[PDB]
């Protein structure tokens, strides 16, 4: 599924991303965007065994278990496929335990080099929540 | 270790300049803020981590903001100064919509 | 543009008396509203952002409220260190602006 903006602004909100660990929510958004471009289905392998599942685009190695990689940690507790659903909330849940604190965002290559520093408000004015 | 320092002409084409250290400039916006003596503050405009510019939209025709991200400075340029422009004039971080670190601010006397 | 109305523009009280700062503005500004307190001769400070969140080191006496046009600052039981000046601004889009202050004295 590829979400809209605002569609998946929205999402994200209900499930508590809005302002989490201070976190405005436009971040989440702006991440979805460069990570999966809103794709739930959106996966990519790296050089390292490590691939990444999801519309946030969770780690293999160290956050979900996709049993094909080595030195896994699946800090998540989840199966990575788990988090490759219409329904964001595995991948939020998994979100929130990567972010423990207000710098936690930085788990994310794409929004610390692509959206940190931007206005990632832009990716949610105009959306209806 | 955040820190902000406004660096001004006094008394006057006016020119600030801010020099940050504890952060880079391309992960924070800056804002301007001034403060007539006695007054309330003003937001003047704004240079976001990407080198994006907002403006005050009464002032913006006479605003200019520029940064030198090497070299940890952010710049206020404003002409046609008048007595009204007299304030203490500040710099300060924008973290996600929050400014959480602020300068001590330079006191200018058009 | 946005307009903040902050009210009122001073306030006196005593330590140990509950304060309510209003800011309400022109638009809609989905709560991105923070809140500075500014001592005489000093910059401002952060003391609330996004509405409700606040800053570190901030006492928790301090409250912020509001949403869509609406917001509000609540100091319960003040103390001799909240005397001074407050101002609100938001950031809902770029054209930021800031209330016009409120004066927090002595009584």
């Amino acid at each position: 599924k590829v979400f809209g903006r605002c569609e998946l602004a929205a999402a994200m909100k209900r499930h508590g991303l809005d302002n989490y660990r201070g976190y405005s929510l436009g971040n989440w958004v702006c991440a979805a965007k460069f990570e999966s471009n809103f794709n739930t289905q959106a996966t990519n392998r790296n050089t390292d065994g490590s691939t990444d599942y999801g519309i946030l685009q969770i780690n293999s190695r160290w956050w979900c278990n996709d049993g094909r990689t080595p030195g896994s940690r699946n800090l998540c507790n989840i199966p990575c496929s788990a988090l490759l659903s219409s329904d964001i909330t595995a991948s939020v849940n998994c979100a929130k335990k990567i972010v423990s604190d207000g710098n936690g965002m930085n788990a994310w290559v794409a929004w610390r080099n692509r959206c940190k520093g931007t206005d990632v408000q832009a990716w949610i004015r105009g959306c209806r929540l | 270790q955040v820190q902000l320092q406004e660096s001004g002409p006094g008394l006057v084409s006016l020119s600030i300049t801010c020099t940050v250290s504890g952060f880079s400039l391309t992960g924070y916006g800056v804002n301007w803020v001034r403060q007539p003596p006695g007054k309330g503050l003003e937001w003047l405009g704004m240079i976001w981590g990407d080198g994006n510019t907002d403006y005050n939209s009464a002032l913006k025709s006479r605003l200019s903001i520029s940064k030198d991200n090497s070299k940890s400075q952010v710049f206020l340029k404003m002409n046609s100064l008048h007595t009204d422009d007299t304030a203490r004039y500040y710099c300060a971080r924008e973290r996600d919509y929050r400014l959480d670190y602020w300068g001590q601010g330079t006191t200018l006397t058009v | 543009d946005i307009v903040l109305t902050q009210s009122p523009a001073s306030l006196s009280a005593s330590v140990g008396e509950t304060v309510t700062i209003t800011c309400r503005a022109s638009g809609n500004i989905h709560n991105y509203l923070a809140w500075y307190q500014q001592k005489q001769g000093k910059s401002p400070q952060l003391l609330v952002y996004y509405t409700t969140t606040l800053a570190d080191g901030v006492p928790s006496r301090f409250s912020g409220s509001g949403s869509g046009t609406q917001y509000s600052l609540k100091i319960n039981s003040l103390q001799p260190e909240d005397f001074g000046s407050y101002y609100c601004q938001h950031f809902s889009s770029t054209p930021r602006t800031f209330g016009g202050g409120t004066k927090l004295e002595i009584k």
